[PDB]
RNA sequence: CUCUAACUAUAAAAAUCUCUCUUCUC
């Protein structure tokens, strides 16, 4: 379709009809929906971005974290445990491999899988340490949606890191299996397990 | 059973808690918006946001 | 410290004829073909996982997806 | 193989007494295995852990060893148990530990028989142990009578 | 009157372990004694509003199944010589009855009042915590 | 030259302390 005359020719799939901004020219930000209405407005699948990595002024005001690209936030939160500070390119490669795996396993256009996972892994009831001295008992509160998504993404990345540590399954594979098991109700995922523990300990200490 | 309800917060009635992290929210049930409750939220939130609850009639007092 | 793992043969590293046959047979019907996944079946130590995995690409037993180093992304050949 | 319940069902009942072993304490308390019933996990969070003020965290928990326990809630869908240790009176703890001692003693003999005949321990408990516990209140008393009366 | 089968709540609400105990309109036959401590464990939440809510729901279910539809509510503090103030669980229990189906009529305070007699517990200086 | 309404939910424990005193006048 319309091979445009250039003295420096972009390859075909990178050229033809790019009036179709997508993630990696592989996965579509269209056909992506959030199930819950609670986590919408705090998941930024609205803007299609070519790389989940962008130097944004996204920590100046109180809620500028809300409109950061969710896949970019997953990349960014992937870098943890000192030996990996900075190194955003490695995190981007890891998320790219994870996106590939999420594609080929359980085709299910991977952005939908990741958004479903973060939706179903955002804890809604937590506890605070109201106990002053004598009755050091924690009391239950409910969770703000921004806190929900942030805690879900942190739980997913920390479970991925824990699984991949000193193990033969590469961090891409571990993150992908974490996301897949989180998208379904599979209690084998670390994130869903800890989130369930949090919800249940909130229920116990209402 | 999962009797969760969605409630849109319309007012932030200040902040409370021991360390000062949890916030008062005046939520208004998305089903039958005639009813309003006050409850206690961990994490930042603005007006117009919605919340998911399991307990519905629990109008918890100020944390202290 | 002490070796509290007490694991088995820490994966097989020398190939066998039956191992060759089972890799050739079961290369499809497993959607994911990555070095760690080949290792997961206790069949492959890992050093030859990339090697045998490359050998599967001699008459298209598995099709590629990506060729980034430090991993391998292969799917069953349709 | 060492496994199987000591009492009738697999799930603990509401408002009963058990004695559990501790293996791990993460942040909210200790979710621990039970030695009076089956082998599933059940949690004690820190509020219902120490009758005295919460001063010694590891001294009173002693990871790896056994202690009296009381079950509050049961989730009869998945295998989750809510449990405590503060709420067992000084009068109670002794009967708690006596029941555990009896249950543990009856276990090993049928363990030996199951190992020797390669029969699942569940089958031996279903066949001989449970009807004895129904007849006599407890199986060890049944074996004491078996020494006396055939 | 469209045959609202009246009953009476007779809420007892102290600083400790509020009570909800429905009887007949004559105040003789018990219905749904279930108390504050029944539905809470730590014994500290005995007076907590959530305890009242849970006991209230249990009473509401039992009351609706036996046949009492409308319930007359009386709140009773500890009363006598002791502290004259309605328990914190009373409001929660009343609200919870109000929501859960059973209709409400003629709420009044029944907390007894002495003629300042039978000297109160504590001594002269009293509790000196 | 003119009028009486809004009311909440705090108590775990915390004992003791060695020198050394130096000043105001055009
Ligand atoms: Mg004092
Ligand atoms: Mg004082
Ligand atoms: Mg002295």
């Amino acid at each position: 379709f319309v091979p445009v005359e250039l003295a420096t020719t972009i390859p075909v799939e990178i050229q033809q009809a790019q009036q179709e901004i997508k993630l990696f020219n592989k996965w579509s930000f269209e056909d992506v929906e959030v199930k819950d209405a609670s986590l919408v407005d705090y998941i930024q699948i609205s803007k299609p971005i070519y790389v989940a990595h962008t130097a944004g002024r996204y920590a100046n005001k109180r809620f500028r974290k809300a409109q950061c690209p969710i896949v970019e936030r997953l990349t960014n939160s992937l870098m943890m445990n000192g030996r990996n500070n900075g190194k955003k390119l490695k995190a981007v490669r890891i998320v790219k491999h994870t996106l590939e795996i999420i594609n080929v396993l359980t085709d299910q256009n991977p952005l939908q899988v990741v958004v479903d996972a973060i939706i179903n892994s955002g804890p809604r009831e937590d506890t605070t340490r109201v106990g002053g001295g004598g009755a050091a008992r924690r009391q239950a509160v409910d969770v703000s949606p921004l806190r929900r998504v942030n805690q879900s993404i942190a739980l997913l990345t920390i479970g991925a890191r824990e699984a991949a540590f000193r193990n033969i399954k590469t961090i891409a594979e571990t993150l992908a299996e974490e996301l897949i098991n989180a998208a379904k109700g599979s209690s084998t995922s670390y994130a869903i397990k800890k989130k369930d523990e949090l919800e249940r300990v909130a229920k116990s200490n209402r | 059973k999962t009797p969760v309800t969605l409630a849109k917060v319309i007012k932030v009635l200040g902040r409370t808690g021991s360390r000062g992290g949890v916030t008062q929210v005046r939520v208004e049930f998305l089903e039958d918006t005639t009813r309003t409750i006050v409850r206690n939220v961990k994490g930042p939130v603005r007006e117009g946001d919605i919340l998911v609850l399991m307990e519905s009639e629990r109008e918890a007092r100020r944390l202290r | 410290s002490k070796k509290s793992h007490k694991d088995k043969a820490k994966h097989a590293v020398v190939l066998d004829q039956d191992k060759f046959d089972r890799i050739m047979k079961e290369a499809p019907t497993y959607r994911y073909v990555s070095v760690s996944v080949l290792v997961d079946r206790f069949k492959l130590g890992g050093s030859l996982a990339r090697v045998a995995l490359r050998h599967l690409e001699n008459e298209g037993i598995i099709k590629p997806v990506s060729k980034h180093s430090k991993q391998a992304i292969y799917t069953r050949a349709t | 193989t060492s496994h199987c319940r000591f009492y009738e069902n697999k799930y603990p009942e509401i408002d009963d007494i058990v004695m559990v072993n501790v293996q791990q304490i993460a942040e909210m308390g200790a979710y621990v295995k039970l030695l009076e019933y089956d082998n599933i996990e059940g949690m004690i969070l820190l509020s219902e852990l120490s009758r005295r003020r919460i001063r010694s965290i590891q001294k009173l928990i002693r990871v790896g060893k056994n202690d009296v326990a009381v079950v509050l809630r049961v989730d009869k869908e998945k295998g989750y148990i809510d449990l405590s240790k503060r709420r067992v009176s000084s009068e109670d703890i002794i009967k708690c530990e006596e029941k555990y001692q009896k249950s543990k003693t009856v276990h090993s003999i049928l363990r030996y028989c199951a190992e020797k005949f390669q029969i699942p321990l569940e089958e031996l408990y279903k066949t001989i142990a449970w009807p004895l516990s129904r007849k006599f209140g407890h199986a060890y008393e049944a074996f004491k009578l078996s020494i006396i009366d055939e | 009157d469209n045959s609202q089968v009246f009953g009476v709540a007779r809420i007892f609400a102290s600083f400790n372990d509020t009570f909800v105990h429905v009887t007949d309109l004559s105040g003789r036959e018990t219905i749904a004694r279930v108390t504050g401590g029944m539905k809470v464990k730590a014994d500290r939440d005995e007076s907590s509003p959530y305890a009242a809510m849970l006991a209230a729901q249990d009473v509401a279910a039992k009351c609706k199944e036996v046949g009492i539809t409308a319930v007359h509510i009386k709140i009773r503090a500890t009363g006598g010589t002791r502290s004259k103030t309605p328990g914190p669980g009373g409001q929660a229990a009343l609200r919870a009855l109000a929501r859960s189906g059973l209709r409400i009529g003629r709420i009044e305070d029944v907390t007894p009042v002495p003629s300042d007699s039978t000297r109160k517990k504590g001594g002269r200086r009293g509790r000196r915590l």
